[PDB]
């Protein structure tokens, strides 16, 4: 056996997140320092759920002060707690 | 904390010169007021609270003490009763979610 070198559209959860930071770096190069969009990591899933459910109680957190599309998904429920 | 003894002396004098026929109105002895016992307020791991899942279990048992009158290891009751809104001092280096 010598398998079919993971076709892209099926191989994710590491290779897609690697891949997100690749297209992010590409856009940053096409801008050239004038974009500089970091933090393509961090953290986990369940603790983020307890975090956002805590935001509904008014609570402050590590990312709530007072890929990369989770900021938009997070704003939709952040403005609920405000 | 001591001006209450002045208050007790004034209300003592008021009832004393008012009701002049009976035997002397009852009093407590002074130590009942002077005890801190009767008022409800009076190896711990210096890791700087590293472990995130263990911080909840440590602070909640300090909470289980602080709900009923006892300063904790990480929470601590400030030495007022100057005022009446008795504030508490949590540990600085905590998870801010937990500290909040």
């Amino acid at each position: 056996g010598h398998r079919e070198e993971p076709y892209l559209t099926e191989a994710g959860r590491d290779a897609f997140d690697k891949f997100c930071r690749l297209h992010q770096g590409e856009l940053q190069l096409l801008a050239g320092g004038v974009l500089q969009a970091p933090q393509p990591v961090l953290v986990k899933e369940c603790e983020l759920v307890k975090d956002v459910l805590n935001v509904l109680i008014g609570v402050v957190s590590a990312t709530f002060s007072l890929p990369e599309s989770i900021s938009s998904l997070l704003s939709e429920v952040a403005e609920y707690g405000t | 904390l001591q001006q209450s003894l002045e208050l007790k002396r004034k209300m003592l004098r008021d009832k004393q010169n008012k009701k002049n026929s009976g035997q002397h109105l009852p009093i407590f002895p002074a130590w009942v007021y002077e005890r801190p016992a009767l008022i409800g307020d009076f190896t711990a791991l210096p890791i700087g609270t590293l472990p995130l899942a263990s911080q909840e279990s440590a602070v909640v048992e300090d909470l289980l003490y602080v709900l009923v009158g006892v300063d904790g290891r990480y929470v601590s009751a400030q030495p007022l009763a100057g005022r009446q809104s008795r504030t508490f001092l949590v540990d600085p280096n905590l998870d801010l979610s937990i500290r909040e």
